[PDB]
DNA sequence: ATCGGATGTATATATCTGACACGTGCCTGGAGACTAGGGAGTAATCCCCTTGGCGGTTAAAACGCGGGGGACAGCGCGTACGTGCGTTTAAGCGGTGCTAGAGCTGTCTACGACCAATTGAGCGGCCTCGGCACCGGGATTCTCGAT
DNA sequence: ATCGAGAATCCCGGTGCCGAGGCCGCTCAATTGGTCGTAGACAGCTCTAGCACCGCTTAAACGCACGTACGCGCTGTCCCCCGCGTTTTAACCGCCAAGGGGATTACTCCCTAGTCTCCAGGCACGTGTCAGATATATACATCCGAT
């Protein structure tokens, strides 16, 4: 199903995510089609960051969301 | 003086000396009252009474009568010229006006 | 009552054109409590540290402005450890007109640069106009140990 | 127990005997009018203020020091009901 | 019940004082005392003032001579003003 | 036949009587009412002490009678015996009333 | 010639206009917002910041406030609107 | 051969002028030495601050201003078009000043 | 020693002042009369200002006394402190 | 409101609050003062004086100057209904008077 | 050097600096404002000092000050002053 | 210039009643003695500014003359207002009943005054550059004698 | 109804100057923190007088008719401010020079507020009686029509 996802450099992406997808999935998901290493990504929506152990379908999120992406360096 | 009577009758006044300090001390005037002030107010209240007094008595003798009435004092005060000055704003309950008619609305001979 | 379609279009407007580098959000169940993530911007001392920032509602919008307060300690001139906010739009300035995305776009600005004209706290106002590279490293440091 | 057109009571015969008090011989036929204006624009601007000041006292039913601290306010002051 | 305070006694030893035989109703008796009452509220507010412009913090006697000269016209400001130096001379000493 | 004044003494006659009394010339009730209701559409349930009423009601006499005297210097200035609206509205404007 | 009601909605309540006012900077606000406004915040124009309390008081006094051109357009355009608030 | 204007048409013309501008009136020199003068029978040998001499011609003429208006007022109030004595004496009584 | 100074007030003056005032026509016997009134304030407003110089023990009217003077007659003046 | 601020931005105003508690309580007005009269005073204060401001700048502006002078602040109170009858027995030094003239006095 | 003496002329220019960026005022009017400010405060002051002393009481609140103003100014300028003055007084204490 | 009605006003006498002048109990505010400390009087010094004077130049005041516009006096008109009388209306007075609200008293709790350390807001002094005063030439617009 | 000449007023451009706005050093007043005596907010009780109603006078208001005298418009006369040109006077600006007294500082002393104790001066209440208001009946001043 449709969502947007956007990183900190503007880019916003479509990947396809069923509701009951785990946050784990998604991220396996964006390894699948970029491979940018989800030990460094953290996802935000409704000012809360996406926890891989709370599946999507009890987050009640609607189609076409846009969903916020930050990058943690490790190292700095 | 010698200190030995009441105040009030000390400086030989009969309005009251201690009631004008208590007054003046704790009427948010200033944050001191000296010990000269209130019996300087208090024959100042007094001369002011009786003048006025003594005008309205006359008033009231040439109305032959003995008991003064606002109306003596509403006379006694307009009739004066200095007394009228001081008090031209204010307005004494059942006091009336002084008589007069203009001299063009008087009858022509 | 309003306030409940205010806050339905302003929650609305948010998903459908989300800020870039800002991330707001509603915590709660609630709408009146909110929650925002903001990242610093590229010419500053604040690299690789986010900050998180709570969001009261007042029972009446925009006439009254919502309460906001810093959750992790941050050190900048304009902003106390504690978590208070020395801020001129927020409060003396404010007006219906203006929005949350006004504000925290503001917010986003004056990270950037601090303002000296009125320092909340005086010691690291003097620290950061006495040399920049000092205030530049503690910065980091801070908000490296703090932030990640 | 609202009330209407009562400035209507104060009649031409009492306009008139005011007048005479006041020294006048003739009267116009429109005078009554103002007259009647300018009165109650004075009591509007009186009670205004009189009941203001017992408004602030927490008070219900104004009293004589009122009146007579807005007539002293308005710089009319008025003798024989204290103060 | 509760104490009201009032000019009524002095004013009537006054009017003894001047006039032996004549009266005074109740009427006249509240226009004195209010005419009391304002003449004094005026002379004190005044001397406050005057007291006030000179960053003094007393009102001595000189105060109220002054505030007597500004308020009262020229003939009774010079006669109050007698019989106030008078008054406060027998006082003193 | 019967016999009349000629139109203006008693008027005289009049003033020379009314400027001895000191009575209250308006009427009680009617002045009771319209204060009343001047109070009333000011603010809702009130009430008035007598001694209340009585004082506006000099005071508004007392008011009249020095206007009625200004209107009368101002109707004899202008070379006339009978008052009118305009010399009311000139006495007001130059005391400052209303400007 | 004529705004449609995607035009006509508060600028600050969202909705269609009721009782129309407008501001000497020709910015026009509802009823009860300005009224809102004037009570609760800072007496200036939402839009412009410009102070507004001197015509303020000059048309409240004259109760000079209301618009009859707007009010007429939009209780025509839209009685519906209007009489289901 | 010489224009003249017509007898009153400049006068209105210094009128627009006057009201014009905020300058003052009365020439410095003599108002100041009609100060001192009228001051040197209250006390000897006083001495007085340039600021104080300015306060006093400012009210001065302010007040001169006002009662000539009302002066034009009561003039005009009994169809005329000139001031005279009695115009002025009318509004001072008026206005109480001289009781 | 100081004498017959009112005559400054000269004629031009007084009807600078009137047009100021809005007349138009100026009858020939205002002048004196323009001169009384203006003599009268004058005497009241500064024997008001001499008393407070007095009661300060000063010797010097200053602005201040004139200012204060005129605030208690009635007609209070803006600009020279106050 | 939150402390450790200034106490004339506790409220956002421009006035001193502290000068204002200060001279009320120094004045000989009363022996004690509450906590919100001077910021109440102040309030008012500052009000008035942006009303008279706002009027005084939009006639130097109409007389085509940039410098607020004696004359605007006449105009600007004697054309308020308001403030007129507020400031009614003030003289403003260096002020002048309003334009006009009666109707009787114009030519024909 | 000479004694400090105190006005409200940098918060009159920092007013003035609101309503109009950019328009400066002399001196002259600055001196007047000044003494207009210390007119109304005064006689503000003094009416609630009046007002406080008439109920036998000891503090001059923010009420007093209220109906003082209510008492003074006219009625639209009386309205708006209660409302700022209120706002005002709400914001301080919270 | 009065003279006689006819009216209203001023004067003398009985009377009776309610407000005024006085007496009494008492309690709260005024008087007396003592102490501490800050406000004010007094002396000395500095320098700001107030008075006094001299010389030039020129805007302003003083004077005189022609005359046209306005102030003032007299006349005539009719319309509004004064004066008296009969009639309708509500004020004024008395008596009664009721209760909302003014006024007084007891608790105590939170607001405000006092005091010490201190640091930044706001005041005194300097300096500079731009808005405004001013001069010179020109375009625009009321004004009046003549049609 | 208008045309045109002479004069006052407004616009525009260039030049110069002084004072308004911004900056810096600093000294003192506002800030903060803590403690303590009391002002008034509140609950409760009393009891005063303000509100409402009802019945009976008769005093005041109301409508009407008749007459008359005063406002107002009009016309005529004369005289006095006004506009303008010429001459005389001192206002005004800049300059210099002295010293008078206003403003500030340091020191000392004595006047007053605060505290406690004691007592009598005046305040609320009650009571007797006479000053003045009211009714009744004469004496006289004044107005008006007409000789
Ligand atoms: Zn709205
Ligand atoms: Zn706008």
């Amino acid at each position: 199903m449709q969502i947007f996802v956007k990183t900190l450099t503007g880019k916003t992406i479509t990947l396809e995510v069923e509701p009951s997808d785990t946050i784990e999935n998604v991220k396996a998901k964006i390894q699948d089609k970029e491979g940018i290493p989800p030990d460094q990504q953290r996802l935000i929506f409704a000012g809360k960051q996406l926890e891989d152990g709370r599946t999507l379908s009890d987050y009640n999120i609607q189609k076409e969301s846009t969903l916020h992406l930050v990058l943690r360096l490790r190292g700095g | 003086s010698a200190k030995a009577c009441t105040r009030s009758s000390r400086a030989g006044l009969q309005f009251p000396v201690g009631r004008v300090h208590r007054l003046l001390r704790k009427g948010n005037y200033s944050e001191r009252v000296g010990a000269g002030a209130p019996v300087y107010l208090a024959a100042v209240l007094e001369y002011l009474t009786a003048e006025i007094l003594e005008l309205a008595g006359n008033a009231a003798r040439d109305n032959k009568k003995t008991r003064i009435i606002p109306r003596h004092l509403q006379l006694a005060i307009r009739n004066d010229e200095e007394l009228n000055k001081l008090l031209g704003r204010v307005t004494i309950a059942q006091g009336g006006v002084l008589p007069n008619i203009q001299a063009v609305l008087l009858p022509k001979k | 009552h309003m306030a409940l379609k205010r806050i339905n279009k302003e929650l609305s407007d948010l998903a459908r054109d989300p800020p870039a580098q800002i991330s707001a959000g509603p915590v709660g169940d609630d709408m009146f409590h909110w929650q925002a993530t903001i990242m610093g911007p590229n010419d500053s001392p604040y690299q690789g540290g986010v900050f998180f920032l709570t969001i009261h509602f007042p029972t009446d919008y925009p006439f009254k402005p919502p309460k906001v307060a810093f959750t992790t300690r941050i050190y900048h001139p304009n902003i106390n450890s504690n978590g208070s906010i020395c801020l001129d739009i927020l409060r003396s300035q404010w007006s219906p007109a203006l929005t949350i995305s006004k504000v925290l776009l503001s917010i986003a600005s004056l990270l950037d640069d601090p303002n000296p004209d009125d320092p909340k706290v005086p010691e690291i106002a003097r620290i950061y106009k006495t040399d920049r590279d000092k205030y530049n490293r503690i910065s980091r440091e801070w908000t490296q140990k703090y932030a990640m | 127990k609202v009330l209407r057109d009562n400035i209507q009571g104060i009649t031409k015969p009492a306009i008139r005997r005011l007048a005479r008090r006041g020294g006048v011989k003739r009267i116009s036929g429109l005078i009554y009018e103002e007259t009647r204006g300018v009165l109650k624009v004075f009591l509007e601007n009186v009670i205004r203020d009189a009941v203001t000041y017992t408004e602030h006292a927490k008070r219900k039913t104004v009293t004589a020091m009122d009146v007579v601290y807005a007539l002293k306010r308005q710089g009319r002051t008025l003798y024989g009901f204290g103060g | 019940r509760s104490r009201k305070e009032s000019y009524s006694i002095y004013v009537y030893k006054v009017l003894k004082q001047v006039h032996p035989d004549t009266g005074i109703s109740s009427k006249a008796m509240g226009i004195m005392n209010s005419f009391v009452n304002d003449i004094f509220e005026r002379i004190a507010g005044e001397a406050s003032r005057l007291a006030h412009y000179n960053k003094r913090s007393t009102i001595t006697s000189r105060e109220i001579q002054t505030a007597v000269r500004l308020l009262l016209p020229g003939e009774l400001a010079k006669h109050a003003v007698s019989e106030g130096t008078k008054a406060v001379t027998k006082y003193t000493s | 036949k019967p016999h009349r004044y000629r139109p203006g003494t008693v008027a005289l006659r009049e003033i020379r009587r009314y400027q001895k009394s000191t009575e209250l010339l308006i009427r009680k009730l009617p002045f009771q009412r319209l204060v009343r209701e001047i109070a009333q559409d000011f603010k809702t349930d009130l009430r008035f002490q007598s001694s209340a009423v009585m004082a506006l009601q000099e005071a508004c006499e007392a008011y009249l009678v020095g206007l009625f005297e200004d209107t009368n210097l101002c109707a004899i200035h202008a070379k006339r015996v009978t008052i009118m609206p305009k010399d009311i509205q000139l006495a007001r404007r130059i005391r400052g009333e209303r400007a | 010639a004529i705004p449609s009601l995607s035009e006509c909605q508060c600028g600050i309540c969202m909705e269609i206009l009721v009782e129309p006012v407008t501001l000497p900077c020709n910015h026009t606000l509802c009823k009860p917002c300005f009224q809102s406004t004037v009570e609760k915040a800072s007496l200036c124009c939402p839009f412009c910041r410009r102070r507004v309390s001197s015509w303020t008081r000059y048309h409240t006094r004259r109760n000079s406030l209301v618009n009859v051109e707007l009010w007429t357009i939009i209780q025509k355009h839209y009685p519906r609107e209007c009489k289901l608030r």
